[PDB]
């Protein structure tokens, strides 16, 4: 039975795993593709936070938002650039670095 | 208090993640090092190296040393000279 309710993983790439041959081990393969994708994970909320804090700017702001909330705007819009896994579509100009 | 209870049975069912991931870890090396032996026993070619040399397909040879000296396949000299002495 588990424990307690609160989500326990290392933020390290798992040993004995060789970026030259990441296949030879099976076990240091799946742990690495989990790994990445936490911290894909960990991006994708910090933009939701960035999100989240330029929506409240614009919603205190008023009429005067695009100056107030430009720092969140180009923030938010620089933090979307790599969240994607599948998200070629996306212009390069706000999908590459 | 059922609400406690509820989190407290949830928690007994489940998994650890901890011993899950050794019975991951442990499976897969399992898996890894009996697959590599089922390949190298497929590698092995029907027809072994030292069959010629066995005792079991070298059988006639016991035999017919065992039964040279039957009339039915003796050398003649041999004959003669068993026959001289």
């Amino acid at each position: 039975g588990r424990k307690k309710g609160y989500v326990e993983f290392d933020e390290s790439p798992p040993d004995d795993f060789d970026p030259a041959n990441p296949y030879k081990d099976p076990v240091a393969m799946l742990e690495m593709r989990e790994y990445i994708v936490r911290e894909k994970w960990i991006q994708i909320e910090k933009a939701k936070i960035i999100r989240e804090k330029l929506r409240w700017c614009y919603r205190i702001e008023g009429v005067n938002h695009l100056q107030k909330c430009r720092h969140l705007v180009n923030q938010y819009l620089e933090s979307t650039r790599g969240i994607g896994w599948g998200k070629d579509g996306r212009h390069p100009s706000l999908h590459a670095p | 208090f059922i609400m406690e209870f509820a989190e407290n049975l949830v928690l007994k069912l489940m998994e650890d993640p901890k011993e899950r991931d050794r019975r991951f870890r442990e499976h897969v090396y399992r898996v890894k090092d009996r697959c590599e032996k089922t390949k190298e026993m497929w590698s092995y070619p029907m027809r072994p190296y030292g069959f010629w040399t066995f005792e079991r397909h070298n059988s006639q040879l016991a035999w017919d040393a065992q039964i040279s000296q039957v009339p039915g396949r003796r050398d003649p000299y041999d004959d003669l000279l068993q026959h001289y002495s």
